[PDB]
C-alpha cells in the first residue's frame, strides 16, 4: 500500500494508505496501484473509488483537479467548485461589472454588526472629555 | 412583622419634624433618621430561654 | 409653510434617529446613508445670516 | 454636570465597558478559528510548488510567458483588506505601503492597477482615485476559493495579454498575535525557489496529453492559492488586531471611570452643602 | 389591571404580543441601519413589516384634533382594537401596504384606504 | 466687535472657520479616548490634525514672559495672523509636523522652524 | 434545603452575566451553551404565581 492525499485549496478532505485507486482521468478512465511509475495528469469532475487498506471502499466526489502519482506519493489536488472557461470568464464579468457599477455588499457578520451598533449608540453625546478636565 | 414602608414612615417623620422647627441634615432629613429605623429594627430579636423566663416571672421556661 | 414644513419636521426627526452613526458613517448601508445625507443638507439649510430676514415667499422657495 | 448627568454617563461608560469586553473574547475565538483555517490552506501550494518547480526549471525547462522577467510598461496590485472597521490601524498602514510603491512606480512612469478585496479598500481607492479594475467584497469571515476566481481571473488575463508586466499581492501577514506587518510580495512572474530538485534527476513525469498544457494550468492554481492564503492570513490578522483594540478600549473606559466618578462625588457633596446651607440659613 | 384574570386571556395575550413585535422590531433596527434590509432572515422580514404595520395602526384620528388636520376623527370599540390587531399580527393583512393603516381607525377603513392606494 | 462689517469678510470668515474647526475637533475627543484616533474616518483625521496645528499656532511668545522661557517676544500684525490661519485651514501647510507652530510668531517663523525639526 | 440549593445562587449570578456577553457572541463553544441552556431552565423554574406558596416538600422537590 501507498500514501495518497487529497487536498483542495481550502481543507485536506482525505488521508491514510491506500491498496489502488480508480480516476477518471482526463485523457480517459485510469488506475493507479502501488509503486506506479510517476505521473502527472488533469482528472475530470467525478468520482474518485478508494479501497482503504483492508478493502475499506469509498467514494469521493471531486469537481476536478491534478492528479500526481510520484514514486511513492500519490496526492490529488482537487478544487473546490467547477472550472472551465465559459464560467471563470462569467466570474470575470461579473467583477468587472460590480467595480464598474461601484457595487459593494455587506459582509454577513451580525455579531460585529450588533456590537458595533451599540457601540456607537452608546458612545454619542456622551461629552465625557469636556467634563472630566483631562487635558488632551 | 412587616412594616409595608419604612419610605413613607421617614417622610412622615420629616414633616412632624421640619413643622416643629427642628434642624435638618442630608437631604433635609432630620439629623437622627438613622436612630429612628435602628431603635425600631433593633427590637426583632431572637431571645434566650432565660430571658423570657425572668420576665415572665417562671411561667415559662422552655421557650424561647 | 403649514404644507411645507411637515416635511422638515420628519427629516430632520430621522435625522436625529440616525445622527448616532454619523462616526460610523462608513459601515451604514446606503438605504440609511440617504437619509443621513438629507438631514446634514437640511441642517445645512437652516443657517441664516444676521439681519437678513427673508419674506415667506423666499422660505416656502427653498423649503420645497 | 450635577449628580444625574454624570451618573448616567457612569452609566453609559460602563455599558461601552461591557460591549468592548465582549467584542474582544468573540475576536479571540474567531482569531483561534482563522489560524486554523489558514494551517489548514499550505499543502495544497506547498506541494503545487514542487511540481511547478520540477516541471519549469528542473533538468527540463519550459518557456511559458509567467516565468520570464520580461519588460515592465505597466504593474497590477491585488489588495487584500477586511470588510470590518475596528481593526486599528491595521488597513490604513497598508494602504500607506501601497501608496508610497504605487508613487515610486509612477515616478518611472510605469502606469499602475488595483484590484481590489474586501470593501474597506474599495472606498479607500475610490476616495484617493486609484485604478481599480475588478473587485469582490462581502466575504467576511467565511472566504471561499470559489469567489477569488473573478479578480485573478481579470490579472491573470491582463498579464498574458500582454497588458501587466509585474503582479503583486499586498496583505498583511500573522507573525505572532501580538504583531502583524503589512507585505507587499510578488507572485507575477513567479519568484525563484531556494531548493534545487537536482535529485530528483532519476525520475521524470509521464505526461497526459503534454506538460505544456498542464505547466498553464498548474501555474494558474497556484497563483489562485497563494491568493487565497493571502486571503485567510489578512483575516486572522484582522482578528489579532481587533482583539487588541478591544483590550485597549475597554482599559481606557475603565480608566476613564475613575474620572467620572471623581466629578461624580464632588458634585454630589456641593450639592448637599448648598440645599442645607440654604435651608438653615433661611430659616430665622 | 393588564393580567389575564381581569381583561381575559385574548386581550393579554394580544397585549403582549403587540408589545414582543415592537420589541423584535427595535432590535432589528440597527442591523437593518447597518447591515441593510436585504440580508435578513425571510422570517424577520416579515416581523419587519408586520411591526411597521402594527406601529401605524396605534395612531388614530381624534374628534378634537379635526381642528390641526382637518380630517375627520374616529371612534373605535375596544372589539375592533383587538380584532384588528390580533389579524395584523397573523398576517391577515399581509397583503396591505403600510400607509393603508396610518391614521385610518378601525380595521375596515384600512382595506378602505388600500382600495384607494 | 466681530461682525463682517467691522472687520471685514476675510478676517470674519477666518475666525469662524477656526472656531469651526476646533469645535468638530472637541466633538471627537471622546471617541478618540475610548476607541483609539485609528477608527477616525479619513477625512476626521485631517480635521484632527489641522485643530492641533490651529491649536499650537494660537501660542505666542511675549516680551514680559522672557524672564520664565528666555525666548525673545513677537509681535504679530493681524494682516499676518488671518493669512497663517487662511493657510493651515486651506491646507498650504499640511505637510508640516506639529511642533513647527509652538511659540513661532509669524507663519514665515513656522515654516523656517520646521527645518530645525 | 440547605444540602438541595447550596449552587443556585452562585449559578444564576453567574448565568445572568453570561446571558449578557451571549448577545453578542454567537457560535458559543458547546461548553459554554450548556451552561447558559441550564442556567435558563433553572430561571424559568424559579418563577412563580401570585398566591401559591409551597410547602419545603414540594419546593425541596421541584429543586432536587
Amino acid at each position: 500500500t501507498y500514501h495518497l492525499d487529497v487536498v483542495s485549496a481550502e481543507q485536506q478532505m482525505f488521508s491514510g494508505l491506500v491498496e489502488k485507486i480508480q480516476v477518471t482521468g482526463s485523457e480517459g478512465e485510469l488506475g493507479i496501484y502501488p509503486g506506479h511509475a510517476p505521473l502527472l495528469t488533469a482528472i475530470k469532475p467525478g468520482m474518485i473509488r478508494i479501497v482503504k487498506q483492508h478493502g475499506h471502499e469509498e467514494f469521493i466526489y471531486l469537481s476536478g483537479g491534478i492528479l500526481e502519482v510520484q514514486p511513492g506519493n500519490v496526492t490529488v489536488l482537487a478544487d473546490t467548485a467547477i472550472r472551465g472557461q465559459d464560467l471563470d470568464e462569467a466570474r470575470a464579468m461579473e467583477a468587472k461589472r460590480k467595480a464598474e457599477e461601484h457595487i459593494s455588499s455587506s459582509h454577513g457578520d451580525v455579531d460585529y454588526a450588533q456590537a458595533s451598533a451599540e457601540l456607537a449608540k452608546a458612545i454619542a453625546q456622551l461629552r465625557v472629555i469636556e467634563l472630566t478636565k483631562k487635558a488632551m | 412583622i412587616i412594616y409595608d414602608d419604612l419610605s413613607k414612615q421617614a417622610v412622615a417623620y420629616r414633616q412632624i419634624s421640619l413643622l416643629l422647627r427642628r434642624p435638618p441634615g442630608r437631604e433635609a432629613f432630620p439629623g437622627d433618621v438613622f436612630y429612628l429605623h435602628s431603635r425600631l429594627l433593633e427590637r426583632a430579636a431572637r431571645v434566650n430561654a432565660e430571658y423570657v423566663e425572668a420576665f415572665t416571672k417562671g411561667e415559662v421556661k422552655g421557650k424561647t | 409653510m403649514k404644507k411645507l414644513s411637515g416635511g422638515i419636521r420628519t427629516a430632520l426627526a430621522q435625522y436625529r434617529e440616525l445622527a448616532a452613526f454619523s462616526q460610523f458613517a462608513s459601515d451604514l448601508d446606503d438605504a440609511t446613508r440617504k437619509q443621513l445625507d438629507h438631514g446634514q443638507k437640511v441642517t445645512e439649510l437652516l443657517k441664516q445670516k444676521q439681519y437678513a430676514p427673508m419674506s415667506v415667499a423666499q422660505q416656502s422657495l427653498v423649503l420645497f | 454636570a450635577g449628580a444625574k448627568d454624570i451618573r448616567s454617563k457612569i452609566a453609559s461608560v460602563q455599558n461601552t465597558q461591557k460591549i468592548t469586553k465582549a467584542m474582544e473574547m468573540v475576536a479571540a475565538s474567531k482569531m483561534r478559528k482563522s489560524q486554523d483555517r489558514m494551517a489548514a490552506s499550505r499543502p495544497y501550494a506547498e506541494t503545487m510548488r514542487k511540481v511547478i518547480g520540477h516541471l519549469a526549471h528542473g533538468n527540463l525547462e519550459y518557456k511559458h510567458p509567467y516565468l520570464e522577467d520580461r519588460d515592465v510598461k505597466r504593474v497590477g496590485y491585488l489588495v487584500v483588506s477586511t470588510d470590518r472597521g475596528l481593526a486599528g490601524g491595521l488597513n490604513i498602514n497598508l494602504f500607506k505601503k501601497l501608496l508610497a510603491e504605487m508613487k515610486t512606480w509612477t515616478d518611472k512612469g510605469v502606469q499602475a492597477d488595483l484590484a481590489m478585496i474586501g470593501s474597506k479598500g474599495v472606498s479607500f481607492f475610490n476616495s484617493v482615485g486609484g485604478n481599480v479594475v475588478a473587485q469582490v467584497t462581502g466575504m467576511g469571515d467565511n472566504p471561499s476559493l470559489s469567489e477569488l476566481i473573478g479578480p485573478v481571473k481579470v490579472m491573470l488575463q491582463a498579464y498574458d495579454e500582454g497588458r501587466l508586466d509585474k503582479l503583486y499581492i499586498v496583505s498583511n501577514k500573522f507573525i505572532n498575535t501580538m504583531s502583524q506587518v503589512p507585505t507587499i510580495s510578488q507572485l507575477l512572474p513567479l519568484p525563484a525557489s531556494d531548493d534545487d530538485d537536482l535529485k530528483h534527476k532519476s525520475w521524470d513525469y509521464l505526461y497526459e496529453p503534454d506538460p505544456k498544457a498542464l505547466l498553464d494550468t498548474l501555474l494558474r492554481r497556484y497563483v489562485e492559492s497563494q491568493v487565497y492564503q493571502g486571503v485567510v492570513e489578512n483575516l486572522a490578522s484582522e482578528q489579532a488586531a481587533r482583539m487588541v483594540a478591544m483590550k485597549a478600549a475597554t482599559d481606557n473606559g475603565g480608566s476613564l471611570i475613575k474620572e467620572l466618578q471623581l466629578v461624580y462625588n464632588k458634585a454630589r457633596q456641593a450639592s448637599i452643602t448648598q440645599e442645607l446651607t440654604e435651608i438653615v440659613s433661611g430659616a430665622a | 389591571q393588564l393580567d389575564p384574570l381581569v381583561v381575559g386571556q385574548e386581550h393579554y395575550d394580544t397585549a403582549r404580543g403587540v408589545q414582543s413585535i415592537l420589541q423584535r422590531y427595535q432590535e432589528l433596527k440597527d442591523i437593518i441601519a447597518i447591515l441593510g434590509m436585504d440580508e435578513l432572515s425571510e422570517e424577520d422580514k416579515l416581523v419587519v413589516a408586520r411591526a411597521r404595520k402594527i406601529q401605524r395602526f396605534l395612531s388614530q384620528p381624534f374628534f378634537v384634533a379635526e381642528v390641526f388636520t382637518g380630517s375627520p376623527g374616529k371612534y373605535v370599540s375596544l372589539k375592533d382594537t383587538i380584532r384588528g390587531f390580533k389579524g395584523i399580527m397573523e398576517g391577515e393583512y399581509d397583503h396591505l401596504p403600510e400607509q393603508a393603516f396610518y391614521m385610518v381607525g378601525s380595521i375596515e377603513e384600512a382595506v378602505e384606504k388600500a382600495k384607494k392606494l
